[PDB]
């Protein structure tokens, strides 16, 4: 009774792929800050 | 690590972080040195940077 059953073989069907999310700082800069006083005699 | 740190408060301040230093802070600092010291402390909230 070679007819009973079959080997059957398994895939996942519905893949899915997508891209990674990188964050980034837009410009750059640095304005100077303020320092002094004179001495005096 | 002085001449360094003014450079990275700049930076951090343009990128508008209140970065609280005792240069920066003098006026208030000089009241009492130990408790400004304890307000930064004390609170959870405020991120601490070590200048290794």
């Amino acid at each position: 009774a070679e007819e009973g059953a079959l080997v059957a073989a398994v895939e996942p069907g519905p893949l899915a792929d997508g891209a990674a999310v990188r964050l980034a700082l837009a410009g750059e800069g640095e304005a100077c800050p303020l320092l002094g006083s004179p001495g005096a005699g | 690590t002085a001449m360094e740190v003014v450079k990275f408060v700049n930076f951090l301040l343009v990128n508008g972080f209140q970065t609280a230093i005792d240069i920066f802070e003098d006026r208030i600092r000089g009241i009492d040195i130990i408790k400004w010291m304890e307000r930064y402390l004390r609170d959870k909230t405020v991120m601490i940077i070590v200048a290794i």
